[PDB]
């Protein structure tokens, strides 16, 4: 339902952009932390941000490090590129949540815990 | 990696 937003969650956030997310994550956050926010870029589609690495140092160095992963969303369905594609943003979310997607630069986004959103 | 979006490669 249209009314029924999908993202009505804690990890859902509205207003964000690229960096403003990662600020988010960066400095409210912490390891392991993600949220999904709707694309600035791609107007329709959301992203799944996450705090990859650790900030003291044992696994990256210079505070935490954040990856944002694209989100395609075509008629209200939701996919990061991986396994089965939902209808609703939360199966989407924990489907990773469990099943960590990774970057070919080595960067695997472990999603554990949403950012709760502040306000 | 830097917003970016990330590769997101299932090997």
């Amino acid at each position: 339902g249209p009314m029924a937003d999908p993202t009505s969650e804690r990890w859902f956030h509205g207003h964000l952009s690229g960096k403003e997310a990662e600020k988010l994550l960066t400095e409210k956050g912490k390891h392991g932390s993600f949220l999904v926010r709707e694309s600035q870029s791609h107007p329709g589609d959301f992203v799944l941000s996450v705090r990859t690495g650790d900030d003291k140092g044992e696994s990256n160095d210079g505070k935490s490090k954040v990856t944002h992963v694209m989100i395609r969303c075509q008629e209200l369905k939701y996919d990061v590129g991986g396994g089965e594609r939902f209808d609703s943003l939360t199966d989407l979310v924990e489907h990773y949540k469990k099943n960590p997607m990774v970057e070919t630069l080595g960067t695997v986004l472990q999603l554990k815990q949403p950012l709760n959103t502040t306000r | 990696e830097q917003t970016e979006y990330a590769t997101i490669v299932f090997p």
